[PDB]
Order: structure tokens, then C-alpha cells, then sequence
């Protein structure tokens, strides 16, 4: 453990150093980022059957 | 005593990376969500069970076209479906029993597995010769394989039980990067969508970000109380889920660098195998000891929904790239994919 | 009623079964008749490089055999000119500088002894022992030794197994009987007896003592003693299996025939010499030599026979009175006295002594009275008429001396000492073994006390390998080879199921049967036991980890593993095999034990709350 002690010091050196952004941004970008692909998002927003693979499509290519 | 002086250093440094943190901890994002509607009752049904394997299945992975998916098996087989007709495309008999994963390459040229063999084997799926082989075995780790992932063709990453990861150049065979940081068994890992960052789930209850490039651990995150057995990415590449044996999921957030969310209750007592979101982030399933998989809404909280249609042990999900479809993979024999 | 054996995918558990018991060596197998033959087999067609070897090896061993010095004078010749002088100018020769210069050092003086060739036999072996035994380890030929070995470690011998034809000689337990063994048809005598009798005769030491005793002597395929081949039990008899004798015994023709000329006891004693030098090599003193224990085959040969009385003197040497009176040595009478195979040759003597004469040279014509028998031995020198040749008299004079340390046999070295007598100076001991000399007599033509018994069943791999080397073994292994030609012709048009077994990690495979009996082949691997039924892959098994136990249980008179599964569950397994019970039961408890201690460490893997 002699070595060992050392790098695990100069990690958090690494580790400490990034500058950082309050939750309320990180956590509104979140919010934001679902809410702009909702849309997006069949297990949100049903497409027609007919063009699911899973319940009513017949063509596939 | 030199150490003496360093573990203390280690402390000031532990309380400084708290300390910028419960700063940046204004709000919660549970509070931020409080005023949107809620995703209301999911009830997805099983549209296809895949039958073949002939015990425990322990891994799958999903093909970037959303129809084809590898699982792996006790049985000794990785078997290649295609989802939309139940058919197999392959059936591999692998050269270990052992074993624990299975990766598809975003190509769909290979695949890949590994378990107490302790090798990454790379199956080629286009042999000039229309046959399924063996094209590498990627030896090096010291434990066992317990995840892996393609960057592409030519590379992937590996975690395993020697607590280490790595990325490989498939056709050196040797490990170009080396992950070294964690201090129990490494579970599982998730690439990042630029594949420029990738995060650790290991069992010393941490997971640990890392840059590919430079092979160093960026951040670290605590906060789970037992061994991380999942793990993925949010979307947008910048927060992660994780899912553990305290029976919680928890979601962290890079650029804040902490944990936003738990999801737990009080019913649910067996431990996270395994944890993906819907396309959209919104949503969060994970498996259970329990033999179920409960859909949570990533941004309130709430269980949202349960998948409970296995007999045993759900040990391994996906959701499609294209978002149709969750594959849900179980210590009974079967997946099921839901919908 | 007839020899079928097992298909060639009994490798897998055989090999292993031999493996864990240092079989699958060259020395082990070389050794064997059906391990020898088969692995000439592979040289001679199969392996350019070792043909010659072989070859030579044979060539070796018939030089061996030769009788006279001017044949082996010029086969030695033969033998250098082929396997030495040939290849040595072709390059083909990979033998030492040592084992040229030896031969050739003698055949240049014209010294053609029958071990000439000794130092090549080793070298041959050497040649043999490596690469070439693991080439035949790979080959079909070893396949072909496995089916073999399977059928040697399973047999169960019963009465129905046999043909009994007609009696031969009673005893006081029991008798003697003609049989055939169907299997084959050699024709073997049957020694029954009966515990019933025994047991109201309390004589279970002796019926005991005689099976031991034989087998310590049924090894060597020796000419002059009745030998055993297999030993069993029912519930009520014990069978020995011996080697057949029509011409009944000396006793009964020395009442026939009348007293024999000096030429004629001549013959008997050689060949009696021979079966007591057996004994004694094997360290048993046989101690009840008499003409009614010397048997006559079909030819007039001689075998000697009962060993009831026989004794192991290796260790322990025996002090008791045992034997008929006529024939017993000072020693033997003497109260707590040690002897060793010094017995037999005094009572050869006597033996010898009444063919010549008609009674015991210490018998005058008494019958109840041994005492008298007795005291004559330990005082009067033993009168001989003039009649006698001083040849035969100095043998007499010497196989009848009274202290063990002067008699013949009994000082230096054995039978050798006996053989050197002038009374035999005219015979070629060679020939005497080999059975040349003309007999002078050819016969004419027309519930608790079963434990004691336990460990008497028995089989002499050695015996066993003979009778079916000389019967069956030819045609038997070309019909079985016809019936795989016909069966690797048959599944390649049923598109052959490239075996399932092969590069993976299967530790063993091959046929068992089940209930839920339901035949189907096993792969056995290290977290799995598979199974199939015939066209399909498995599509059904059993995992390692719910594997509880392996205990072995009984079912309609037939021994099957039982595996206790997880869920309070169990399976079991029936095996064709003795050999395939005891391998699937350990490799099965191996493995199941191995991969519950690899689950245990593997947190993705094991139970959790
Ligand atoms: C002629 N012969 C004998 C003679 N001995 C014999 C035969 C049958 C039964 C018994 C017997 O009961 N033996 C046990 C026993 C019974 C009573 C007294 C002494 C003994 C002994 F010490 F000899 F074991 C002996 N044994 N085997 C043969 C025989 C061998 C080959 N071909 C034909 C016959």
C-alpha cells in the first residue's frame, strides 16, 4: 500500500478539479431533453398499429 | 508513517469533492418535475416469447436495426433471433459453458460473449465462407467477463471480474486501454452515444465514468449500499442509471456529478439485474430478482407499470433503438418481448 | 448367447474409467493378448513407421521359441540380414550402436542363444513406447480395445452361461463337471460345491483356501497344473471354472495299468516337476502330492489338480500336519515345525515311488495305521530292490533324505537342482514344457453366512483374453467393423449429426436410461448433464447447480445412480455397465461439487434472498 495511497490522492486531484453545474440546470436539461423527444417515444406516444412490427404490420422489407 | 499522511489527504479531498457538490445540490429533480403530468399507467403485453435456450439465460444485447437480438445462455449457446418472426438466424455453441454476456456489433458483422472463461470470444457472422466462426479470442483479463460492448468493428470494451476494463483492438488482440481504478468485480458497463466516455457498475457499490481516449476515471459516484449489478446511459450522454442489489435504481447526472433520484419502495426487496430507458429518457425499466421488471418515470419517481411474465429471475432487458419494443430475458429459459 | 460388443462411443467413459487407474499406458496394454493384438493391428496397416518394429518384435519372439541351436543358428542369420543389415544401409535404422555390436559380436562366434535379440526388445519397445502408442491411442484400434475392455470388467457369470455336459469326479463338498462356455465354446471343467454341505461340515476356510490358491497360480498359462479362468457364486453353490481333464487320474490307471516302468514314471515326474516349480516360484507349497491328484487329458498329458490343501508360504510358513501319510516330509509331522516347499519334493518322491513299486515306500501293507507310516519316514532309509537303476536310485535316495539341507530342491535353488539329477539327464526340459514328449499312457476314449462368500466372484483377465484370442476375436471384431461401415454409410444419408460432443468443453458422453426405462445418450459438460433421444439434438437437461446428491440405489435387482434434484426432485440414471456405473457417479459428483463452488463466486450467477 505504499504506492497505493498515492495515486488514489492524485486521483481525487483529477476527480475535484471539473468544474461543475447546479442540479436545477442539470435536472431542467433532463426534464427538457424528454419533454422535446416525448414525441419521439413509442412506449409514449403509440404509433399505428399497422406500422408495428409487434402487433399489425404485414409488409417488411 | 508516510501513510498516515496521505489517508488524511484523502479525507480533505473526499470532504472538498462533497463539499462542491452539496453547493451545487439547490433543488431536487424531483421537485423540478412536480408540476408535469404524469406518464401514467404503462401496460405493455408480451407480443413474442422466444423459445430455445434450455436453462438460465443470463444476458441480450439488441441489433441497431431493432429486430434482431443475441442472448446467452447456461445452456452453452448464444442464439441470434430475429424478434419480428421468433425464427433463429443462429444458434452458437460456444466452446465454454460459462458463459455470462453477449454483445451485438453495431455492423451486425459479429458478435460477441464471454463468462468464466475469462476471454472475450468474437463471433464473425459473415464468413466469406456463409459460415459462423470464431475470428478472435480476446485474451488478457484476469477474472471473469462480465459485460462487453462494440465501439465498432474493430474495438470494444470489456469489464470483468479481475475488476478491471479495457478497450481492445479486435485485430491486435491486445488491450489498447486499460481501466484499472475499481476495488470490487466489475458488472456491467454502458457506452456513452459519442462512445468517447463510457460508465462502470462494479461491486464495490460505485460506478466510475472514464475517457476512452485517455484511459483515466473522470468521476466517480457513490451512494448505492450494495454491489452495482447494471448500469446505462441516459439518451443525451449526460446522466446514467444504475441498478443494485439494495433494491434501488438511482440516476447521476455527469456535469452535476451526483445522484438526482432513487427509485425504490417498500415492497420491492430483491436486488436490480439490469436497467435501460425508453428512447425519450422518460422512462426507466429494470429487472428483478423478483421475476418482474417495473417501469419507473425517470423524472418523478413513480412506478409507472410492471412487466411480470416470467417464472424466475428477470436477468436481462433492452428497449430498441427505435423504441418499439422492450426483451425481457429470464432464469426461466424464455425472453419475451413487450410492447 | 453370444458376444455383441458396445458401440464405439464407450470410448469416451472408458478411457477415462482406464485413465484414473493408469491403464492407458504402453507397458499396460502392450501386455495384454487383445491390447497386443490390436495394437499390432494398428502398426502393420496403419503406420508405415512402425511396421517394421512390430515386424522385427515378431520375428524376435518365434526366434525365441526355437528349439535346437543349428534353427536358431540360421534364423538369427535370417533376422540380422532383414532387420538390421537392410535397414541399417537403407537408413531406416533406429537402434543403438550398443544393440548392433551385441548381436553381431555373438553371431560371428556362432553363439545363438534363445535371448540373443534381448537388448532390441528394449529398444523396440522404447521405439514403440512414444508417439506411436499415442497415435494408436487416437486411432479406431484403441476404440476396438475399449469395446473389448467393457465387455472383460462387466461379466457376471451365471449357470445359464454355461452348457453342462456330463460328471466327472465327486468330492466330499461337492463335484466335477464337463461344460462349454457358450459365449465362445471352449470347453472348460465345472468344480461345483455346496454351501449347505459345507456348512454342516463348517469347511468354509477350505473351500476359501482353494480359491485364493488358485488364483495365485492361474497366471502364466502353465501347462501342468489345473488352472482357473473364473470363479463364481449363486445362492447356493460355488462354481470354479477350471481347465478340462477327461483322462481321469494316475490313481485310477496306476490300478489299471499296474506299475510303471522307470521310462514311462519318467514322463510323469517331468511334467510333475514342472507344476511344483510353478507353485513354488508363486510361493505355495501345494503339500498333498499323490497320484489321485495327477491328471490325464485326452492326449495323456498331466496336469496336478486339487489345491484345497496348497499353502502361501511368502509370508507366514506353515508349521501344521497336512497331507495324506504315505507322502508327508519329516517336517511336516514334526509338532510346530516350519517347512517351505521342501514337502512336495519328498512327497514327489514317495509319489514316484509308488508308480514304480505299487504303495509308499513307508507303507507295508496297513491301512488305518499312519502311526507306523509315520515312524518308518522318521527312521528306516527306504530299501530298494536291486531292480532299480543308480540313476533312478541316487534321485530317490536324494528326493528321501529326511533333513531338509541335504535333499534335492531344498538346499540351492529349487527345481533346477532336480532337473540336473542323472535320472533326467537324457530329457530337454524345453520339450517337456512344450508338451512333445509321447505320453505313455493315452486314455481310451469310451442370508449372513453368504457374506463369507463375498469377494469369491472372479475373472483372470489373463485366462479370459486367451479363450476369446483363440475363438471369437477374428471374426467378431471384422462383423462389428461391417456394422459401423453400414452405420457410417447409414448416417451420412441421413445427413450424419457431426457429433455434438466435439469442440466444446464435454466432459463425457455415451448411452444411460431414465424414468419420469427411457433409453437416451448423455453429454455430460461442467455446469450441465444434456440428454437426447436419436435424429434431434438435446433438447432437454439437467443443471449442475440443483443437483443436490449422487447416491447409488437398487431397482428390480439392478444398481442405478439417484440424483436428488433441488426442488425436492430425483432422477435416475440406469448404465449399461459396471465400469459406466462407477465413472458417471464420479465424474457426476466431480462435477456437480466443482460447479457449485464456481457459482458460490460468481455474484451475477448464484441465489441471492
Ligand atoms: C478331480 N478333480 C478334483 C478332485 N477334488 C475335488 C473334486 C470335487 C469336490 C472337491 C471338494 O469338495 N473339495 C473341498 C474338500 C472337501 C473335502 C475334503 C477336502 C477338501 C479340500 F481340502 F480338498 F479342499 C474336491 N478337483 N478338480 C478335479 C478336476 C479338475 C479338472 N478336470 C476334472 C476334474
Amino acid at each position: 500500500s505504499i504506492a497505493q495511497a498515492r495515486k488514489l490522492v492524485e486521483q481525487l486531484k483529477m476527480e475535484a478539479n471539473i468544474d461543475r453545474i447546479k442540479v436545477s440546470k442539470a435536472a431542467a436539461d433532463l426534464m427538457a431533453y424528454c419533454e422535446a423527444h416525448a414525441k419521439e417515444d413509442p412506449l409514449l406516444t403509440p404509433v399505428p398499429a399497422s406500422e408495428n412490427p409487434f402487433r399489425e404490420k404485414k409488409f417488411f422489407c | 508513517s508516510e501513510l498516515d499522511q496521505l489517508r488524511q489527504e484523502a479525507e480533505q479531498l473526499k470532504n472538498q469533492i462533497r463539499d462542491a457538490r452539496k453547493a451545487c445540490a439547490d433543488a431536487t429533480l424531483s421537485q423540478i418535475t412536480n408540476n408535469i403530468d404524469p406518464v401514467g399507467r404503462i401496460q405493455m403485453r408480451t407480443r413474442r416469447t422466444l423459445r430455445g435456450h434450455l436453462a438460465k439465460i443470463y444476458a441480450m444485447h439488441w441489433g441497431t436495426d431493432s429486430r434482431l437480438l443475441v442472448s446467452a445462455s447456461q445452456d452453452g449457446k448464444l442464439i441470434i433471433w430475429d424478434s419480428y418472426t421468433t425464427n433463429k438466424v443462429h444458434a452458437i455453441p460456444l466452446r465454454s459453458s460459462w458463459v455470462m454476456t453477449c454483445a451485438y456489433a453495431p455492423s451486425g458483422n459479429y458478435v460477441a460473449c464471454g463468462g468464466l472463461d475469462n476471454i472475450c470470444s468474437i463471433y464473425n457472422l459473415k464468413t466469406r465462407e456463409g459460415n459462423v466462426r470464431v475470428s478472435r479470442e480476446l485474451a488478457g483479463h484476469t477474472g471473469y467477463l462480465s459485460c462487453c460492448r462494440f465501439l465498432d468493428d474493430n474495438q470494444i470494451v470489456t469489464s470483468s471480474g479481475d475488476t478491471t476494463c479495457a478497450l481492445w483492438d479486435i485485430e491486435t488482440g491486445q488491450q489498447t486501454t486499460t481501466f484499472t481504478g475499481h476495488t470490487g468485480d466489475v458488472m456491467s458497463l454502458s457506452l456513452a452515444p459519442d462512445t468517447r466516455l463510457f460508465v462502470s457498475g462494479a461491486c464495490d457499490a460505485s460506478a466510475k465514468l472514464w475517457d476512452v481516449r485517455e484511459g483515466m476515471c473522470r468521476q466517480t459516484f457513490t451512494g448505492h449500499e450494495s454491489d452495482i449489478n447494471a448500469i446505462c446511459f441516459f439518451p443525451n450522454g449526460n446522466a446514467f442509471a444504475t441498478g443494485s442489489d439494495d433494491a434501488t435504481c438511482r440516476l447521476f447526472d455527469l456535469r452535476a456529478d451526483q445522484e438526482l433520484m432513487t427509485y425504490s419502495h417498500d415492497n420491492i426487496i430483491c436486488g436490480i439485474t439490469s436497467v435501460s430507458f425508453s428512447k425519450s429518457g422518460r422512462l426507466l425499466l429494470a429487472g428483478y430478482d423478483d421475476f418482474n421488471c417495473n417501469v419507473w418515470d425517470a423524472l418523478k419517481a413513480d412506478r409507472a407499470g410492471v412487466l411480470a411474465g416470467h417464472d424466475n429471475r428477470v436477468s436481462c432487458l433492452g428497449v430498441t433503438d427505435d423504441g418499439m419494443a422492450v426483451a425481457t430475458g429470464s432464469w426461466d429459459s424464455f425472453l419475451k418481448i413487450w410492447n | 448367447k453370444k458376444i455383441l460388443l458396445p458401440e464405439p462411443s464407450i470410448r469416451s467413459v472408458m478411457q477415462k474409467y482406464l485413465e484414473d487407474r493408469g491403464e492407458v499406458t504402453f507397458e499396460k496394454i502392450f501386455s495384454q493378448k487383445l491390447g497386443y493384438l490390436l495394437f499390432r493391428d494398428f502398426c502393420l496397416k496403419h503406420l508405415e513407421e512402425a511396421k517394421p518394429l512390430v515386424e522385427f518384435y515378431e520375428e524376435i519372439k518365434k526366434y525365441e521359441k526355437l528349439e535346437t541351436e543349428e534353427e536358431r543358428l540360421v534364423c538369427s542369420r535370417e533376422i540380422f540380414d532383414t532387420y538390421i543389415m537392410k535397414e541399417l544401409l537403407a537408413c531406416s535404422h533406429p537402434f543403438s550402436k550398443s544393440a548392433i555390436e551385441h548381436v553381431q559380436g555373438h553371431l560371428v562366434k556362432k553363439q545363438v542363444p534363445p535371448d540373443l535379440f534381448q537388448p532390441y526388445i528394449e529398444e523396440i519397445c522404447q521405439n514403440l513406447r512414444g508417439d506411436v502408442f499415442q497415435k494408436f491411442i487416437e486411432s479406431d484400434k484403441f476404440t476396438r480395445f475399449c469395446q473389448w475392455k467393457n465387455v472383460e470388467l462387466n461379466i457376471h457369470l451365471t449357470m445359464n452361461d454355461f452348457s453342462v455336459h456330463r460328471i466327472i469326479g465327486r468330492g466330499g463338498f461337492g463335484e466335477v463337471y464337463g461344460c462349454r462356455k457358450a459365449d465362445t465354446g471352449k470347453m472348460y471343467a465345472m468344480k461345483c460345491l455346496d454351501k449347505k454341505r459345507i456348512k454342516m461340515k463348517q469347511g468354509e476356510t477350505l473351500a476359501l483356501n482353494e480359491r485364493i490358491m488358485l488364483s495365485l497360480v492361474s497366471t502364466g498359462d502353465c501347462p501342468f497344473i489345473v488352472c482357473m479362468s473364473y470363479a463364481f457364486h449363486t445362492p447356493d453353490k460355488l462354481s470354479f471354472i477350471l481347465d478340462l481333464m477327461n483322462g481321469g487320474d494316475l490313481h485310477y490307471h496306476l490300478s489299471q495299468h499296474g506299475v510303471f516302468s522307470e521310462a514311462d514314471m519318467r514322463f510323469y515326474a517331468a511334467e510333475i516337476i514342472l507344476g511344483l516349480e510353478h507353485m513354488h516360484n508363486r510361493f505355495v507349497v501345494y503339500r498333498d502330492l499323490k497320484p489321485a491328484n495327477i491328471l490325464l487329458d485326452e492326449h495323456g498329458h498331466v496336469r496336478i489338480s486339487d489345491l484345497g490343501l496348497a499353502c502361501d508360504f511368502s509370508k507366514k510358513k506353515p508349521h501344521a500336519s497336512v497331507g495324506t501319510h504315505g507322502y508327508m516330509a519329516p517336517e511336516v509331522l514334526q509338532k510346530g515345525v516350519a517347512y517351505d516347499s521342501s514337502a512336495d519334493w519328498f512327497s514327489l518322491g514317495c509319489m514316484l515311488f509308488k508308480l514304480l513299486r505299487g504303495h509308499s515306500p513307508f507303507r507295508q501293507h496297513k491301512t488305518k495305521d499312519k502311526h507306523e507310516i509315520d515312524r518308518m519316514t522318521l527312521t528306516m532309509a527306504v530299501e530298494l530292490p536291486d531292480s532299480f537303476s543308480p540313476e533312478l536310485r541316487s534321485l530317490l535316495e536324494g528326493l528321501l533324505q529326511r533333513d531338509v539341507n541335504r535333499r534335492l530342491g531344498c538346499l540351492g535353488r529349487g527345481a533346477q537342482e532336480v532337473k540336473e539329477s542323472p535320472f533326467f539327464r537324457s530329457l530337454d526340459w524345453q520339450m517337456v514344457f512344450l508338451q512333445k514328449y509321447p505320453p505313455p499312457l493315452i486314455p481310451p476314449r469310451g442370508d449372513s453366512d453368504q457374506e463369507l462368500y463375498r469377494n469369491f466372484p472372479l475373472t483372470i483377465s489373463e485366462r479370459w483374453q486367451q479363450e476369446v484370442a483363440e475363438t471369437v476375436f477374428d471374426t467378431i471384431n471384422a462383423e462389428t467393423d461391417r456394422l459401423e461401415a453400414r452405420k457410417k454409410t447409414k448416417n451420412k444419408q441421413l445427413g450424419h449429426e457431426e457429433d455434438y460432443a466435439l469442440g466444446k468443453d464435454c466432459i463425457m458422453h455415451g448411452y444411460m436410461s431414465k424414468m419420469g426405462w427411457q433409453r437416451r445418450y448423455f453429454y455430460l459438460f461442467p455446469n450441465r448433464l444434456e440428454w437426447r433421444g436419436e435424429g434431434e439434438a438435446p433438447q432437454s437437461l439437467l443443471t449442475m447447480e440443483e443437483i443436490q446428491s449422487v447416491e447409488e440405489t437398487q431397482i428390480k435387482e439392478r444398481k442405478c445412480l439417484l440424483l436428488k434434484i433441488r426442488g425436492g426432485k430425483q432422477f435416475v440414471l440406469q448404465c449399461d455397465s459396471d465400469p459406466e456405473l462407477v465413472q458417471w457417479k464420479k465424474e457426476l459428483r466431480d462435477a456437480y461439487r466443482e460447479a457449485q463452488q464456481l457459482v458460490q463466486r460468481v455474484p451475477k450467477m448464484k441465489n441471492k434472498p
